[PDB]
């Protein structure tokens, strides 16, 4: 299944967004979505890392709150708080969601994890093209 | 300057644009 074990994390929740990528589009929706919550209500949660998708989950009952292919995720980045993270999927064709993360004692480990799977993902895209 | 702190501004200032969804994209 997965590729390293679950991140232990906060899940802000997504929002949609008007681009597929851009750090002002993710720090835009980051500051919308601490603006409007408190700490209380951030829902403890891990990241599941695995080679096609990413999946989150509720804090260790482990239900499902999120799950994304990897093909759709176009952007990801750290915001301007380091210990915020996101990520752009495509949800549809012209159809753009965010989702946003609390990272302790930051989003360093999550973002490497993450993009570690895109750039595997697309090698072996490419390499299943050309045989 | 470490290798988790400078891979992290990098995250911060840039982020990174997924080229398996551009693969895809350009199909």
């Amino acid at each position: 299944n997965e590729l390293v074990q679950k991140f232990q994390v906060y899940y802000l929740g997504n929002v949609p967004v008007a681009k597929p990528v851009g750090v002002d589009v993710i720090n835009g929706a980051l500051e919308s979505v601490l603006s409007s919550s408190s700490r209380e209500q951030w829902t403890p949660s891990h990241v599941s890392v695995a080679p096609a998708t990413l999946t989150i989950l509720h804090q260790q009952t482990e239900a499902v709150l999120g799950e994304c292919r990897v093909r759709f995720l176009s952007f990801l980045a750290v915001g301007r708080d380091v210990h915020t993270f996101a990520f752009i999927m495509a949800a549809g064709p012209a159809s753009f969601c965010c989702h946003m993360f609390w990272c302790e004692p930051n989003a360093a480990s999550l973002s490497e994890a993450v993009q570690a799977a895109c750039m595997l993902r697309y090698q072996k895209c490419l390499d299943a093209r050309s045989q | 300057v470490e290798p988790e702190e400078r891979h992290l501004s990098k995250m911060q200032q840039n982020g990174y644009e997924n080229p398996t969804y551009k693969f895809f994209e350009q199909m």
